[PDB]
């Protein structure tokens, strides 16, 4: 059954052991890659709770973000030494499974240490890590499954549900992505919209893009070779990127200063995951940075502080208890290699999507925080109305109750059969960390199928 | 008019029909003193002014032999809680499935050692087997003494200073936990007591599961009460096990600790507004084998 | 010199008494009417700090909503009986005078109780205050004088300002407004922008409100007469006013809940100040609430809990302080009676700021909260540009230093010689309750003259 070898004794840290069980090891991922999974069992009936797959984005970012810091079942307090519960983690009523993917971020590896690779090998060590699970976890393969991920999981789960389509095996029940990149084209034009609509553009920039990036009501922000077209969106990719906005949150606060000095320290923290405006033309400032020996560098989300889950995984009590071996270097949140070496292939999701929409066996929602621009849900909204399906409830706001403080909106809904919209008022990329309690009540209600 | 009885972490205490309360409760084992005198010293607690009581049930009493059960006169533990409920007091059950209490082996009954390498208090599998069975015996006899369904039943024990024993499995607690949750339900508070110093915490308490320490007049209270907040940071602070005294051994003189200074300990703790239990507030009788031992090997008297 | 008579002795609930003189008293209205005043001096220099006065909106709502619950001298707490100084006030740089108009507002009052008024009545009224106050307080009219205001004050300060301009004795030296409704129709069509960029109206609504309510690339959203076009505009507000979104803060809770029971007691409470959509043709809901004896109404705001200000202004021993006639009935942040009896005058305030821009001699600053819908940014923007001024700076972003966090930003800032567009990042209709240092860094800078 389960890999005793696996289990987990102890957790350093934490006050009071966790009342279910927990598993970390490594999934047979393309021979000598091995992806790091991390299991956590649902706090009541875990033999009967529904298996929910975990993955983040990137490309090159660890899935241990959404469990250590979003919806696991323990978060790292500002000390990055002690560990609190989390009312509102997603282990509540779900067994869910957190994977590491693909190899070379977080924990995962390679025997050949060939960290560059690409959709397609990610999406079949996805599935080969799957079945490896299965394999070594069979008491779970009757479990109700689950994908679900974000950002740029967004690519990486429809693909890979194209894969779990074919496992008879393996009992797809529905899939769920928060904030995904549907697509290029819809992203960048809703984020120019988006920017314009939240005072981020101004007229005057405004004017010049419609003029110079526009036909009449059809704007192209996509591939757009109009010259001072092109410069007005390099404008709004420096306002974006480096001018002091989050784009995780843009009501939310920089984790110590973008706009200020570059670094404190040599180590560079770099912030462009290379999947907004990949068809426009950049400065290559890469370049200029040293390339010199011991010139460490590392990828971390901008205005975020990866500093408390970095201190906890890479703590050698914790890396002991986690079974991980000593060999492998230093942890990250985002592997910066990884990112400069992934080959994106896919461009839309729409031949995904329509592949899962033709079974009509699945429930489908994807949800979006309404102060994202990494991914704003409005990109995700068109590309859901571009997918042109049967309507089946007219979008409406739907509602989530607070202890003794009545009735609030938590997002608007969009039902169509077998995939749904829905939007979270207030959250960021990180959905669970700005809306804890909303996200949990949305995801219990989609794993239970219950209509809202 | 519900019993409505649970935790209140905002206010640091608990709550009985939504009103603030905390316990001043006393041990005493039913076993250690003849059913004859059971009202007897339950009356004399009452009087002493104790809400609450706090009691093992060693399992080694009731299933001497494996699937035999003794429950009736002399056996009859639920005729001892129906009683305590009668008088008015509130019961808190430790059922084990050790109780250590200078009782014989733990309360564990001697014929699980007929496999001979076994392990107790560990996963073992023959052992959670067997705690198990007791638990699913033992439990729906207590399920209908519990608050919630009108019994006395406020708290239950899980374990008893788990923190001391080599094994440190929070699988085994885990085990444990569900089972009392599935025979008892979640309306059950359930509890741990350990030793008042955090590494026996740390290897003793359980998500969950509330976590409470002990420890006598030789102890820092604000660092023990300290000690259980970093494991709770909030609701009531508990001494599940506050001695009042101390056991003996035959040869080592009797062990005396003066009145007063208990006393003037008690009121310290009570003036932090804390649950406290006085163990032992009766000790009663070691009879023919119930005595337990330590090491390195010191039996305990007849006297208790 | 000033008045003993309406000198504060204390404030009931405060722990430790203020260390700058406070006054709380009447100003001259028209001979009926006597507004209510609450000067409060600054904490630093008062004797040459200048004066600033401030004005909230509606129309029918008390400017003692500013101070008490956003940049006051003092902040009441939840219990509503304690009083806290408030490290981000306002008065820590300037003596600042809040006026309670029109008569009938709050503790104003008439003579003949003649509630009901109109623009150029309420201008008047205004204008006839601040003279009495300079004639009450002589020392303060060589301070630098500031007109200061919110939501409805967006009409009142200009118009008033026309009268400041006409009065030598007055030291004029700026204006700011916040989140005020520079006009109707610009307000209308930025409200229903904003609404479709932020996930309120959805794609078949989208699409039926370019159908029916636009030219190709205009759009009418305020005297539109298409029937559907009409149709989705109520649907619109509809969404907008009860369906559980604060009109004030779109991130933010909604106190005790809208979308629940309309009331738990006799006690109405009405959110429509009737200055959005107010060519539409609205659904007579006034007439349906019981008109029976004893029926008592008030206006609050949306979603906001009035309870403590209301608890506090009206405890016997505070009203006793403050030298408020026992006669007056009790105390309301808005006034339901006089926002019914209100008369709109001005469409939009197009020829008000025309006036004050050419004089040139004053500075002035518009700064609106990107999280309001009942005077978006976007509107006050659209107006400042349509106001057509030379630029003296383009559009960029402006920073605020936190405690120990480094730089952040607050917004973005248009200036063009004498007038300026800001933005509060974060902030809602209440800027000071969201962002209060913010605020605070903001307001000193402008006042001080120093550019961003
Ligand atoms: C990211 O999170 C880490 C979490 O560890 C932060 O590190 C902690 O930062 C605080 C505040 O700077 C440090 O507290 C300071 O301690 C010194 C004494 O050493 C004291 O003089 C200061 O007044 C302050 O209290 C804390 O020591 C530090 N701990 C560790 C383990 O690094 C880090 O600051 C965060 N950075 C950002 C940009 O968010
Ligand atoms: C608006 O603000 C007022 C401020 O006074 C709120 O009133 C206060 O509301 C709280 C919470 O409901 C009350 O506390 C309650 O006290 C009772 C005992 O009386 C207790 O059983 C509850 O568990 C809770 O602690 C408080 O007494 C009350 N005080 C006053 C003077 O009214 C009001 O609730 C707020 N309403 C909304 C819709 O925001
Ligand atoms: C991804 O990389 C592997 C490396 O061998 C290559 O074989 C494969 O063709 C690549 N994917 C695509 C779509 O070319
Ligand atoms: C207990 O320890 C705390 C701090 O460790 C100290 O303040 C207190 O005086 C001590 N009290 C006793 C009785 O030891
Ligand atoms: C406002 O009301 C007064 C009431 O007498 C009236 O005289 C005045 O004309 C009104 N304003 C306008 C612009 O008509």
């Amino acid at each position: 059954s389960a890999p005793d070898q696996d289990e987990i004794d102890a957790l350093p840290g934490l006050a009071k052991q966790p009342s279910f069980r927990q598993y970390s090891g490594y999934l047979r991922a393309s021979d000598s890659k091995h992806f790091h999974y991390w299991f956590v069992e649902s706090q009541n009936d875990p033999k009967n709770s529904p298996v929910v797959l975990w993955l983040n984005g990137g490309p090159g970012c660890s899935s241990l973000d959404g469990l250590l810091t979003e919806h696991g079942p323990f978060l790292i307090q500002p000390d990055g030494v002690t560990l609190e519960y989390n009312p509102y983690a997603w282990n509540l009523i779900a067994n869910v499974l957190y994977i590491e993917s693909p190899a070379g971020v977080g924990f995962s590896y390679s025997d050949d240490k060939m960290y560059v690779t690409n959709d397609t090998e990610v999406a079949e060590n996805n599935y080969e890590a799957l079945k490896d699970f299965f394999r070594l976890f069979p008491e779970y393969k009757d479990n109700k499954l689950f994908l679900t991920g974000e950002s740029y999981a967004g690519i990486y789960i429809p693909t890979l549900a194209v894969l779990v389509m074919q496992d008879p095996s393996m009992n797809l029940q529905g899939l769920a992505v928060g904030n995904g990149l549907a697509s290029y084209e819809q992203n960048d034009n809703s984020l120019v919209y988006f920017a314009y609509y939240h005072g981020l553009l101004g007229n005057r920039l405004w004017t010049s893009l419609q003029t110079h990036c526009c036909a009449q009501n059809k704007c192209n922000f996509y591939d757009n070779k109009d010259p001072e077209c092109v410069n007005n969106l390099l404008e709004v990719s420096r306002i974006v990127g480096k001018s002091g906005l989050n784009i995780y949150n843009l009501y939310a606060p920089c984790a110590g200063g973008v706009p200020g000095r570059h670094r404190y320290e040599d180590t560079l923290v770099v912030q462009d995951f290379g999947n907004i405006f990949t068809r426009l033309p950049l400065k290559r400032r890469f370049p200029e940075a040293l390339m010199r020996s011991g010139d460490k560098v590392r990828l971390d989300p901008p205005c975020t502080n990866t500093t408390a889950p970095s201190n906890y995984l890479n703590n050698p009590y914790v890396r002991k208890a986690l079974h991980i071996p000593e060999s492998l270097p230093r942890w990250d949140m985002c592997n910066f290699l990884v990112n400069l070496q992934y080959r994106r292939l896919y461009q839309s999701m729409n031949s995904q999507y329509l592949k899962l929409l033709s079974s009509q066996k699945y429930q489908i929602l994807l949800y979006n925080g309404d102060v994202d621009m990494a991914c704003n849900f409005m990109g995700d909204e068109w590309f859901v109305d571009s997918l042109n399906q049967k309507m089946e409830v007219q979008r409406r706001p739907w509602l989530v109750d607070y202890g003794e403080s009545g009735e609030q909106v938590a997002g608007f809904v969009k039902e169509c059969s077998h995939i749904t919209f829905l939007t979270i008022k207030g959250a960021g990329h990180m959905v669970p960390t700005d809306k804890p309690r909303a996200a949990f009540t949305m995801f219990s209600r989609f794993l239970n199928k219950e209509p809202y | 008019t519900q019993r409505t009885f649970k935790l209140d972490y905002s206010r640091d205490r608990f709550l009985k029909d939504g009103q603030p309360f905390r316990y001043i409760s006393g041990s005493i084992h039913y076993f250690r003193i003849p059913r004859f005198y059971w009202e007897d010293r339950l009356l004399k607690m009452k009087m002493a002014g104790l809400n609450a009581i706090q009691m093992y049930v060693p399992w080694n009493f009731h299933e001497p032999q494996p699937g035999q059960y003794e429950f009736s006169g002399d056996r009859d533990v639920e005729h001892f809680i129906q009683l305590a409920h009668e008088l008015g007091l509130l019961v808190i059950l430790r059922p084990g499935p050790y109780i250590c209490a200078e009782w014989d082996m733990g309360g564990l009954p001697a014929w699980l050692l007929e496999k001979q390498s076994i392990v107790l208090r560990s996963s073992d599998p023959d052992y959670l087997v067997a705690v198990d069975k007791w638990l699913a015996v033992l439990l729906p006899k207590m399920k209908p003494l519990l608050y919630q369904n009108g019994g006395p039943i406020i708290t239950v024990q899980v374990e008893n200073e788990y923190g001391s024993y080599f094994a440190c499995d929070y699988d085994y607690l885990r085990f444990l936990v569900h089972r009392f949750r599935y025979h008892l339900g979640n309306d059950v508070i359930l509890f741990t007591t350990d030793g008042a110093s955090e590494k026996m915490l740390k290897c003793g308490t359980l998500q969950d599961l509330y976590a409470t320490v002990d420890f006598g007049t030789g102890n820092n209270i604000t660092q023990a009460f300290l000690v259980q907040r970093k494991f709770e940071p909030k609701g009531p602070l508990i001494n599940s096990e506050f001695y009042t005294g101390w056991l003996d051994h035959w040869g080592k003189p009797h062990s005396t600790v003066k009145t007063k200074t208990l006393a003037t300990s008690l009121y310290n703790l009570l003036a932090r507004g804390a649950n406290v239990n006085l163990y032992m507030f009766i000790g009663g009788t070691n009879f023919a084998y119930w005595n337990g031992a330590n090491t390195p090997y010191e039996p305990q008297p007849t006297s208790y």
